[PDB]
Formats: structure tokens, C-alpha cells, sequence
């Protein structure tokens, strides 16, 4: 509650990078669940928050 | 019942002479017979001082010969020198022995002669090699070669015990007669002029492996013993290290099917649990390593036996292992130089690249732990901290051994290293002064002392002035007291007479956890104990002096603030030879009151702070942590089941996250497994090292030739229990042969079993292993009652320095800044308080000791003392005897098996009976009569002075406590509530416990507790004399342990004690005059 | 993971006694209960605190 | 990037995980650290990039983590992650924090 | 009295 205005900042700096590294894409980006798949540990985004 | 016919044994066969004669003397407790054993002395006196033959006599008084009981043996045969080569001369048909100078790193570390590395004797010194203990080499060799002369006709398997250890024997005799044997002078030192023409590391090489040879008794002892004894002849440095390192690799290959536990410091409650063994590929890499040093060292059966076993990884053949891992340590000390062992450690890499995110947070931690520790004292305005300075003033006792420094009482010099005794100096002269701390610089650099272990580095000590301890005493004491109930420190959770010894890893093992254990031994000279450490506590302190409003109390911690700033710059004096060395060493070892939980902070503080970067990566709860000085572990448990590549991963992680802070580590990660320095763990059974030299010594300490006798059989009794086993005869034959004493240049003295195995301040050892003795008979009363006579004596130096001048401007400051006006009331008896603890310095003990040996003997060599009815335990013991009656019993095995290690006897109890589960004081530490002094104080008071204190008049117990720092407002309350008859019990507890070793041994193993046990000892209740059923019960256990460690088999009992003899005891009881040995007891936790 | 329609997996065979061991065959059965027991010993937790 | 220890001290002082110990729990702070934010910055940023589906592997016990986690979730879609986790980690919050 | 300096 009280890191409001820093995930706002978080938020909109990653959306923005997303869309910008989306522009240098050439091949269509499809969606399918994969086999094997990246692990992502919270901590880290305890971390990043 | 036995050992005295192996003391004339060991007499006929070491004198063997004509002029050699056997001098008897016995005692009875009646007085006719003992008249007669009085006419038997006198007669055998004369006949010896008339060359008459003495064997006629001995039929005449064959009644005293039977059953009258034997004290010593008198011995006259004259110098005869140098007659152990001309018996040694046909033991040594073998082929002596070739050094190897090019193994040892260094040149002074080899093997060679003396005169090759000290050609005078003004530089030369013998501390390189210095057994620093009061028994010979000749003993040694002539206490072998009587053991092999004498089992020199048996046929069975202890023939084929004796063709080996005489083929043991005969390599290192061949060695020794190449040269000769090194003569002791007086003091049990080896002078240059003996050692001139010899190798200069042969006497800690030839009693090491005398050590080892007597401690074989299968074939596979054999071949260690071989093979490490024709090796250690040469290498000197990297020999134990290197066999004893990769067993901490091999605890993480066994798995776990059943398991122990812990809950509070000595509750177990085992568990089926079964748990494999996720071991990766690159520590077996590893591990082929070490084995290829081992190969290229010059070992070849020991690493088959370590290959043979890996193709099971059975725990069942493991004990070999664990045997393995003792026969280690019983090689002996690396006494190098104190320059090239300071370097193990003054070996810096500090950098200007290790992260800044981790530093910060290390010392944050520092900090919150230091202000969890500190903030109710602090804040509610504890007396202790106030007077800070009078409370480290009293237990200055409780401290380090300063530098030596010239001091005068009156008309005398001393150089004591006690800090108390620097005090008193001090004060006299003006120049005590504790509230300006010296600086630590250039102009005053620190002295040293080695803190020694085999096997490993050496560890420095500072030696500091006294103003350091009393900074630091108070607030650590807090600290410490706050750890008791906190659980992660493992040198402190207690309940205030305990340590967690029996670990607590093995709650949370599974299949889904790992546990990483690491040494932590090296990381002195680290960058992580420097600065930050020392400004975390800085930072601490400062919010601790804004957390109080008295001012006394600011300036105690701005004195300890102080000290650490004088810490994080720090020289050190190092010789080498003439000149002096002093190197920058602003961080932390040893020598002080502090460092201890202080390290444990900074350990806990540093894996906390790396165990939240393996997060970075995967995901964890930390259940536990425990961090005690030279070593600390970490359970950590996962969302699944662990494989060898999230080990590998973790392992590679720590390592790097380590070196991210600039710190070496050899980082062990497991799943079943630990090792560390006092203990480790092979699927879920806990075994222990039994590295503790019996004829070899780490330093040379103060006792004399009796009590280390005594501190070598409770050694022997440890690591027998350890797994370690020697064979006790020869152990028997150290003891008499250290016991002996020379009254003349041809007459010496020859005590007996019934003088050295009964309860006083001379025991040294027990007739059968793992049981005391008490006595049951007139005669072990009546030299009990004698010996209780003489134990008190007297230190002329202890009573002219109490009647000097600082003496008594000491105990005058003491009481005015304590309390005034009863100067003659109470100041005595602070006197009398000061007396207790001049007795830590080290002469006045010798002085003391010795004439109690001396006046022992006065009676050895004569007839023996009625001692005037002075009432002991043996008293009681016989009295409770006759209402007793054992009938057979058989009690089945319903308790698991956890220490393989110890004899089949001791199992079998443990097997049948439970292990112990509490600790009950043997201090009376939780008796409220010690919580005072616990509060006011550290000081032990020696239970026999409790004891004592206790049943006096309610007057002087005011007097004496008083008089140990204690106010006189809560003495004053403490007499008036009548709490001391509410510890009277608890006191007598804690004094029997004292008195029979049953907190000191095998007896700390076993549950009295048990309903099993219990059901043997039928007893009825009387009531409202506690104490009596509580002795009769204790006793009866007793017996009945006794009964089952000497015959294996069980009994009941039965005692319909009558209500008389009840009373009667009951008087008995608190007039009471026993006492035990501290050189006696055998912690098998050390 | 993920796991594709190209896998495959073997079921167990689940079959309930066909024999009714503990219809008098007592001997077999004793053994049976026993190291189901001391099975069930090695997974039952220990008492933490 | 924000000083550690900062987070680390009023972290401490508001959870106080020294005071829920069972008493054997070392209750103390998990990952906070730098580099490793930076970490799951270029994890989010790639996987959604490549559309390469990721996991999340957490403890229940550390509901810090779910408290981030459920901002994770917020702002960044549920059909990238593998619907398994996905479903633990909501199950977990629910289960947890909200009803 | 004799010294030698290290740093």
C-alpha cells in the first residue's frame, strides 16, 4: 500500500520496454504452453517490489 | 582386586636384581592385628637394615598377608644406570629406521639431527617437540616391554595380538637403538646434550606410536597403526589433515534408517525415518583427489579399506570409518614455530571488489542482534551494568592469562599472568586506572598465545591487559544470558548447565531437504570480522545509550565502545628468534570474554545474509540454524525432492556468494550427513573423535606427577567410550610408574588400588572401568576418614601475601566501594572470599597439593591414622548396606542403539535401559541460593563450600555471601525467607552428585528416570526425610548399575529399611566431610 | 512442466486381494501387519516441539 | 536502487518473525537482495517477448512473497504462466489472505 | 628491546 507510486513507476517502465522490444520483432509472436518452462522465484519479485 | 599383583610384577621384572627387595606394609582396622601388621613393618625395616633374608616372616603373619588390606610397596635398589638398553637390546632385532628430509614444506620440520639445525645451545629450544608432561619415555618403553615379557607364554588370539604389537615394538626399537634413549632430567625435560647427536622429532614420533601399538587389537588396527607410524617418523605437517579430511565428504553417502532427535539439550525421541543418500559426481572427484595425495604420501592398506567399503556404503561396516577418523589424532601435536603458525593466519586478501549490499547488511544484523540481546537491560536499569566495574573486579577470576608482569606483596617478585593479582598490584602504585583503556598501536602491540588441536591450523590468542575484560563482562554476560533461551546459539542454549551436544539437524531431514554444514575455523583474518563487525556494535551501542537515562551506565558503554575502537587497529608482538615482528591485525581471535558469542553473532549475521541469495534461485524456508565458534550449519527444506544438480547448483552458489564477500570456504552441502570439530553423523547415529593425546600433551600446564595420571585415565576412559581403546595394563603401569615418588636416590614408593581408587582429593583411576568404588568394609572407611584429615593443608605464600599492605588496600577498596563501616565484620570475611580465588594461581596449588602429598606419604611409609570419627560417605554406605537382598532379573532390549563406538557392556545397558534426558545441577546453579551469585557475580562456589556454608548457623551464612560480592539487603531477606532449608536439598543433590561422578563419565549416559530401571528398585516410602530415600534409591541404582557393567547380567533389590536406622542417618546427614578430585572427572564432551 | 501428447505412462495394477490373506492365512498376515507397522514408523512425524 | 538494509530493518520490526517462532523456526528475512530483481526484470521482459511460459516456485510460509506475487499476477497476464503453478499461487492467496 | 615493523 504504501510502494504505490514506485509499482506505477515499475509498471509502466516494464509495459513500455515490452512494447518498444516488441516493435524489433520480425516473426509472429504466438502463445502456446511450452514443454519445459522458466522457473520465476517470488523472492525475486519481493525483491523487485 | 587385581592390580597390585601387576604392580610386583611390574617390580620384579624392572629390578631384577639380588639388591632388588619387596617391602610390604598393610593395615587393619582392628587393633590387635593391626598391632601385629605394626610388628611386621618393624621387623621387615630391621631385617632390610641388616641384609636378612625377608620371606620367612611372611608365613608367621599370614593372617595379615590374607586378610588384612596393603597400602603401598617400598623399593630399595640402587641407581644401576642405564640398565633399560641392557634389557632393550633383544626387542630391536628389526631394521632401524631412514628419515626423508624432502617431505615436510619447511627444513626444521624434518626429522633430523639437532646439531643440522641448532649447532649451539643458546638458540636451541626443545618446545618444537616437547612432550610438556611429567612421565618419561624410558617409562613408556619399559611399561611395553613388561607387557610383552609377560604375555610372552599365552596362546590364543592374544598370541596373535602379541606377534604383532612385538613386530611393532620391534620397528620402533630398531629406530631407537640406532642412537640411544634421550635422558629426563628432573623437571621431565630434554636438554640439548642429549638431543645433540639425535633426531631432533624422535620423542613425540616413539610415544605416539608406543600409543598407537598398545591400542591394537585386529588386524586391521594393525595395518593403520603400521602405516601411520613409519610415515609420521618423517611427515610432520600433512598427515593428520590429510586423513581425517575426507570423512566429511563420506557422512553424505550413508543412508539414514532410523534416526535420533532432540528436543531440549538432552531428550531424544528416535524416529524410523528413512532418507537416501543424493550425493553429486564432482565431490567423488574430489574425494579421488584426496585418496591420490593419500597414494602419494605413502599409504597403501588405508586407502583399500576406504575403497572397499564404497562399493555397499553400508553403515554397518561404517564404525571402521569412524575407528579411522580417531586413529588420526593420536599421531601427536605440530609444534611449529609461532611466527610460521601465526602466518596460517595472517594471510590477507582484502579487496576493493567485494559487493557493498552485503557488508551494510552484515552490519545491520550485527547491530539488531546486539540490540535484541541488550534492550531490556539497558533499558530497565540493571544494577550489574552500573556497577560494571565492580562486577568484572570480582570475576576477574573467571578470565585469561594476562602477560606476565613484575609485581611486589611486601617483600617478594611475581610474575603472575593472573589479571586479579595484576589488580591488586595496580592499585597500590596508582597506576589502576580502568576507565582510560591502553591503545593497541605501534607504541604498545599485543603479546600472543597458540591455541593448538592436531589435525588442523593453529589458532592465536591475544593476551590483553585486565581493563578489556571488565569493559566487557557485564554486557556479555547479558548477551549470553538472553542466548540461553535463544536456540541458534549453540556454544549457549542451555538451561544453565547443558549444551545441545546431540545436535539438532535431524528434525527436518527428508527427502525434500538438504543441509549445508561449514567450517568456520579460518575466518580470523577475514575481511568480514574487521571493520563492519566492530561498527555494527558501534552503531548498537550508540542506540543502547540513547535506550537509558542513567549516566554510570553510558559511561560503562561508551568504556565498552571504547575498547572497540581500540580493537579495529591492533599490532602483535611476534618474535622470531632476537628480533621482533609487529604486523597491523585490526580483527577478531580469541583471548577475551567477548569473542565467542561475538563470532557467533557475526556468523549467525553472515549466513543469514547468503542464505537469502540461494533465493535468488530457488525456494526455501529456513527451519534452523546453528552456529558454535569453529564451525555452523543450516537446514534448509524444498517444495520437492532434491537431486544431485540442485546440489551441485547450491554448492557452486554458496561458493561464489562467498567469495563475493572475499572468503575461502571448503562449503560441504549434504542430506544425512555432517562433520565438524567435536562430533559428526552417519545416517541418523551419532558417533564422535576420540582425538585426545594421552603421552603426548598440546601445552605444559601446572599439575604434578599424581593428577596427570589421573587427567590421563579420564582421557583413556573417554576415548574408550569415544571407540578409541588401549589397552588398560599399560595404562596401570603409566599410572603407578607416575604415582611413584623417591624418597631417596635408592628408596621409592609404590601406592596400592585401595589408596588411589577411593574418594578423596588423591583418586586417580577405578579398579574396574566405568564404575567408582565406595566402601562397604571397616578399612576403606577408616583410610577415608584419614585421608579427609589430611587433604586440608596449607600455602605459606597464599597466608604472606594476604598479610601485606596491597592485600589489605585491595579488600579495604573492595568494601568501601561496596559497603561501609564493618570493617572488622564483614571485610575479614571478604578476606577470607579473596583467599578462595588467590587458590587459580598456579604455585600456591603446587604448594598446596605437594605438602598434601607429603603428608600422604608420612603415613604410607608408616602405620596408618584413626582420623577421630570425622563422618564420610563410606560411613553411610555401610550402613545401608545390610537391609538389602538381590534376586536374578532379566530386562529385555526396547532402546535403540545410537554411539556403536562404545563397549558391548555399556551398549547393553544403553540397550536395555534409556539414555540420559535431563540435567540436574551439578553447580545447584538453578538453586536460589545461586542465583544471587549468578546475578551479582560468576563464581562458582565449589560445592563442598556450600555445603559446608549451608550447615552453619544462620549468621554466617550472611558473613559468607556477603563477603562474595552479594549486598546485604537481599542475604538479609535470602536468611529471613528460610529458602535455604527449601535448598539444603537441592545443595546435598548436587554435593552427592559432585562426590560420585554422576554428572563426570559414563554415569552422564544413563536415565535414572526410567520406568525400567525403577521397576528393579523396589524400595518402599517412608516419608518426610527425603533425603535418605533419595540416597537409598540413588544407591540402590547404583548397585545395580555396577552389578550390569561388571557381569553384563541384571539384578532387583529390596530394602525394608526400618525407621530407625532412618533417624539415625538423618542425623548423619549434614555433617557430612567428603570430597572428590577435580582432576578425576572425565567430560566426554570436551 | 508440460508434458505432450506424444508421452506415455504405465498404470499400476490396483487389484484388490484375491486371496483374503487375512482369512486364515494368520502366519502371513502377522508379517504383513508388521511391515506395514514399521513402514508407517518411518513417515509419521516426529513431535517438532 | 533502494539501500537493503532500509527494507530489511522495517521489514523486521512490523513481521517481528523473531516473536513467531514456533521455537525451532529461524524465521528470519528471505530474498530482498539487488540482482536478482534485476533478474525477474529480464525474466518477465523475455518470456513475454518470446512467449515462453514460466513457473513460479515459492514457499507459503514466506507470504511476503504471495503479497508480491499477487501484484505479479495483476499486471502481468495469467495466460503466460503454466496454468498448475498459476493455480497453486492464487490458491494459496485465497486460501490465505482473502477469504 | 628490539622491533621490526610490518604493515
Amino acid at each position: 500500500s504504501n510502494r504505490l507510486g514506485q509499482l506505477v513507476d515499475l509498471t509502466r517502465l516494464l509495459a513500455y520496454n515490452y512494447e518498444t522490444l516488441m516493435a524489433c520483432i520480425t516473426m509472429n509472436m504466438q502463445h502456446v504452453q511450452t514443454l519445459t518452462t522458466e522457473k520465476l522465484q517470488l523472492t525475486s519479485v519481493t525483491s523487485l517490489c | 582386586g587385581k592390580y597390585n599383583l601387576i604392580l610386583s610384577e611390574y617390580l620384579s621384572f624392572i629390578y631384577n636384581s639380588q639388591s632388588a627387595v619387596q617391602i610390604p606394609i598393610y593395615y587393619s582396622s582392628n587393633s590387635e592385628l593391626e598391632n601385629r601388621c605394626i610388628e611386621f613393618h618393624s621387623k621387615c625395616l630391621e631385617n632390610s637394615k641388616n641384609g636378612l633374608s625377608l620371606k620367612k616372616l611372611f608365613v608367621e603373619y599370614s593372617d595379615v598377608i590374607e586378610n588384612a588390606t596393603l597400602l603401598s610397596i617400598l623399593s630399595y635398589s640402587y641407581d644401576k644406570y642405564n640398565a633399560v638398553e641392557r634389557k632393550l637390546v633383544k626387542y630391536a632385532k628389526g631394521k632401524p629406521l631412514e628419515a626423508d628430509l624432502t617431505v615436510n614444506e619447511l627444513d626444521y620440520e624434518n626429522n633430523k639431527i639437532t646439531s643440522e639445525l641448532f649447532p649451539t645451545a643458546e638458540e636451541y629450544t626443545d618446545l618444537l617437540m616437547d612432550p610438556a608432561i611429567l612421565t618419561s619415555l624410558s617409562s613408556n618403553l619399559n611399561a611395553v616391554m613388561f607387557w610383552l615379557e609377560k604375555h610372552e607364554n599365552d596362546v590364543a588370539e592374544k598370541l596373535k595380538i602379541y606377534k604383532r604389537r612385538l613386530d611393532l615394538f620391534t620397528i620402533v626399537a630398531s629406530t631407537v637403538n640406532k642412537y640411544g634413549v634421550p635422558r629426563h632430567n628432573a623437571k621431565y625435560r630434554y636438554e640439548y646434550e642429549v638431543m645433540k647427536d639425535k633426531p631432533y622429532y624422535l620423542v613425540t614420533w616413539a610415544n605416539s606410536s608406543i600409543e598407537m601399538l598398545m591400542s591394537v587389537f585386529s588386524h586391521e588396527d594393525y595395518l593403520i597403526a603400521r602405516e601411520l607410524i613409519v610415515l609420521s617418523y618423517s611427515n610432520r605437517s600433512t598427515l593428520a589433515k590429510l586423513v581425517s579430511s575426507p570423512m566429511s565428504i563420506l557422512v553424505a553417502l550413508v543412508d539414514i534408517n532410523g534416526t535420533f532427535i532432540t528436543n531440549e539439550e538432552l531428550e531424544l525421541e528416535f524416529s524410523n525415518k528413512y532418507v537416501r543418500a543424493i550425493v553429486p559426481d564432482q565431490t567423488f572427484d574430489e574425494l579421488k583427489q584426496m585418496l591420490d595425495n593419500m597414494r602419494k604420501a605413502g599409504l597403501t592398506d588405508i586407502p583399500k579399506m576406504i575403497q572397499d567399503w564404497l562399493v555397499d556404503c553400508s553403515i554397518e561396516k561404517f564404525p571402521l570409518m569412524a575407528k579411522i577418523y580417531s586413529w588420526s589424532f593420536h599421531v601427536g601435536f605440530r609444534k611449529q614455530k609461532m611466527l610460521d603458525a601465526a602466518l596460517d593466519q595472517l594471510k590477507t586478501e582484502y579487496t576493493e571488489d567485494v559487493d557493498d549490499e552485503m557488508y551494510r547488511e552484515y552490519t545491520m544484523l550485527i547491530r539488531d542482534e546486539v540490540v535484541k540481546m541488550l534492550e531490556e537491560p539497558v533499558k530497565h536499569d540493571d544494577h550489574l551494568l552500573q556497577d560494571s566495574e565492580l562486577a568484572g573486579l570480582l570475576s576477574m577470576s573467571s578470565a585469561s592469562n594476562g602477560e606476565s608482569r613484575q609485581l611486589k606483596f611486601g617483600r617478594k617478585t611475581i610474575f603472575s599472568t593472573k589479571k586479579n593479582m595484576h589488580v591488586m598490584d595496580d592499585m597500590a602504585n596508582g597506576r589502576y586506572t580502568p576507565g582510560i583503556i591502553p591503545p593497541v598501536n605501534v607504541d604498545k602491540p599485543i603479546p600472543l598465545g597458540r591455541r593448538d588441536v592436531p589435525g588442523r591450523r593453529t589458532r592465536i590468542i591475544f593476551i590483553l591487559p585486565y581493563e578489556y575484560f571488565i569493559a566487557q563482562h557485564a554486557v556479555v554476560e547479558k548477551m549470553l544470558i538472553y542466548a540461553k533461551h535463544t536456540r541458534e546459539y549453540a556454544e549457549f542454549y542451555s538451561q544453565s548447565n547443558q549444551l545441545l551436544s546431540y545436535g539438532d539437524v535431524t528434525r527436518f531431514l527428508s527427502n525434500n531437504s538438504m543441509v549445508l554444514y561449514t567450517d568456520v575455523s579460518q575466518w580470523d583474518s577475514s575481511q568480514h570480522n574487521t571493520q563492519p563487525f566492530r561498527k555494527g556494535i558501534i552503531m548498537g551501542l550508540d542506540m543502547l545509550a540513547n535506550m537509558t537515562n542513567d549516566a554510570r551506565v553510558i559511561q560503562t558503554l561508551n568504556l565498552y565502545k571504547q575498547t572497540q575502537i581500540n580493537l579495529m587497529d591492533s599490532y602483535v608482538q611476534i618474535p622470531d628468534g632476537n628480533v621482533i615482528k609487529k604486523i597491523q591485525y585490526g580483527a577478531v581471535a580469541s583471548g577475551e570474554k567477548q569473542t565467542k558469542a561475538a563470532n557467533s553473532i557475526a556468523n549467525l549475521a553472515l549466513i543469514k545474509t547468503v542464505l537469502s541469495r540461494i533465493s535468488n534461485k530457488y525456494s526455501f524456508a529456513t527451519k534452523i540454524i546453528r552456529v558454535d565458534g569453529d564451525d555452523n550449519y543450516a537446514v534448509l527444506q524444498f517444495n520437492t525432492e532434491v537431486t544431485k544438480q540442485m546440489v551441485q547448483d547450491v554448492s557452486n552458489d554458496v561458493r561464489e556468494t562467498y567469495a563475493r564477500m572475499n572468503t575461502k570456504v571448503k562449503a560441504l552441502v549434504s542430506t544425512v550427513g555432517i562433520e565438524i570439530a567435536k562430533r559428526y553423523i552417519a545416517g541418523g547415529k551419532i558417533f564422535f573423535r576420540a582425538g585426545i593425546n594421552l603421552l603426548n600433551n598440546e601445552k605444559k600446564g601446572q599439575s604434578t606427577q599424581w593428577d596427570q595420571a589421573a587427567v590421563l585415565y579420564s582421557n583413556y576412559i573417554v576415548n574408550r567410550l569415544r571407540g578409541f581403546e588401549t589397552d588398560r595394563e599399560f595404562i596401570l603401569t603409566k599410572i603407578m610408574q607416575m604415582t611413584s615418588v623417591a624418597i631417596t636416590g635408592s628408596l621409592r614408593l609404590f601406592p596400592s588400588e585401595r589408596v588411589l581408587t577411593t574418594n578423596s582429593t588423591f583418586k586417580v583411576f577405578d579398579s574396574e572401568d566405568f564404575i567408582i568404588e565406595y566402601g562397604t568394609t571397616d578399612d576403606e572407611v577408616y583410610i577415608q576418614r584419614a585421608f579427609m584429615s589430611l587433604s586440608s593443608q596449607k600455602s605459606g605464600i597464599a597466608d604472606e601475601i594476604a598479610a601485606s599492605s596491597t592485600f589489605k588496600n585491595y579488600v579495604s577498596r573492595l568494601s568501601e566501594q561496596l559497603l561501609f563501616s564493618k570493617n572488622n565484620i564483614v571485610s575479614r570475611g571478604i578476606a577470607l572470599t579473596e583467599k578462595a580465588k588467590l587458590n587459580s594461581y598456579a604455585p600456591i596449588s603446587l604448594e598446596k597439593r605437594r605438602a598434601q602429598i607429603s603428608a600422604l606419604l608420612t603415613m604410607l611409609q608408616k602405620p596408618v591414622t584413626f582420623k577421630s570419627s570425622k563422618i564420610t560417605i563410606n560411613d553411610i554406605l555401610r550402613d545401608i548396606k545390610p537391609f538389602f537382598t538381590v534376586n536374578e532379573a532379566h530386562l529385555p532390549i526396547q532402546y535403540q542403539k545410537f554411539m556403536p563406538t562404545l563397549p558391548d557392556n555399556v551398549q547393553y545397558i544403553i540397550q536395555c535401559i534409556g539414555s540420559r534426558t535431563y540435567q540436574i545441577e551439578d553447580d545447584g546453579s538453578k538453586s536460589a541460593i545461586s542465583r544471587l551469585i549468578s546475578k551479582y557475580s560468576v563464581y562458582k562456589p565449589s560445592i563442598e563450600e556450600l555445603y559446608k556454608v549451608i550447615s552453619l548457623h544462620e549468621n554466617e551464612i550472611q558473613l559468607y555471601l556477603i563477603s562474595l560480592g552479594i549486598p546485604k539487603i537481599d542475604a538479609d531477606t535470602y536468611v529471613g525467607s528460610k529458602i535455604y532449608s527449601q535448598d539444603k536439598y537441592r545443595i546435598l543433590e548436587s554435593y552427592v552428585y559432585n562426590l560420585l561422578s554422576i554428572n563426570y563419565g559414563c554415569y552422564q549416559l544413563f536415565d535414572f528416570n526410567s520406568p525400567d530401571l525403577e521397576k528393579l528398585i523396589r524400595i518402599p516410602f517412608k516419608g518426610k526425610i527425603p533425603a535418605v530415600t533419595f540416597i537409598l534409591h540413588l544407591y540402590a541404582k547404583l548397585e545395580v548399575i555396577n552389578h550390569a557393567i561388571k557381569n553384563g547380567s541384571w539384578i532387583s533389590l529390596f530394602c525394608n529399611y526400618p525407621k530407625s536406622e532412618m533417624i539415625k542417618l538423618w542425623k548423619k546427614m549434614w555433617n557430612i566431610t567428603s570430597l572428590r578430585s577435580p582432576y578425576t572427572n572425565a567430560n566426554f564432551f570436551q | 512442466r508440460n508434458l505432450p501428447s506424444t508421452a506415455r505412462y504405465i498404470r499400476p495394477n490396483l487389484l484388490q486381494d484375491r486371496l483374503n490373506l487375512h482369512d486364515n492365512f494368520e502366519s502371513l498376515w502377522d508379517t504383513i501387519t508388521t511391515s506395514n507397522y514399521i513402514l508407517a514408523r518411518s513417515v509419521v512425524p516426529d513431535l517438532k516441539e | 536502487l533502494v539501500s537493503t538494509e532500509a527494507q530489511i530493518q522495517k521489514m523486521s520490526q512490523d513481521l517481528q518473525l523473531e516473536a513467531l517462532t514456533i521455537q525451532s523456526e529461524t524465521q528470519f528475512l528471505t530474498g530482498i537482495n539487488s540482482q536478482a530483481a534485476n533478474d525477474c526484470f529480464k525474466t518477465l521482459i523475455a518470456a513475454m517477448l518470446s512467449q515462453r511460459t514460466m513457473s513460479l516456485d515459492f514457499v507459503t510460509t514466506n507470504y511476503m512473497s504471495l503479497i508480491s506475487g499477487m501484484w505479479l499476477l495483476t499486471v502481468v497476464p495469467n495466460d503466460m504462466f503454466i496454468r498448475e503453478s498459476l493455480v497453486a499461487c492464487q490458491l494459496a492467496i485465497i486460501n490465505t489472505i482473502i477469504y | 628491546v628490539q622491533y621490526e615493523i610490518l604493515q
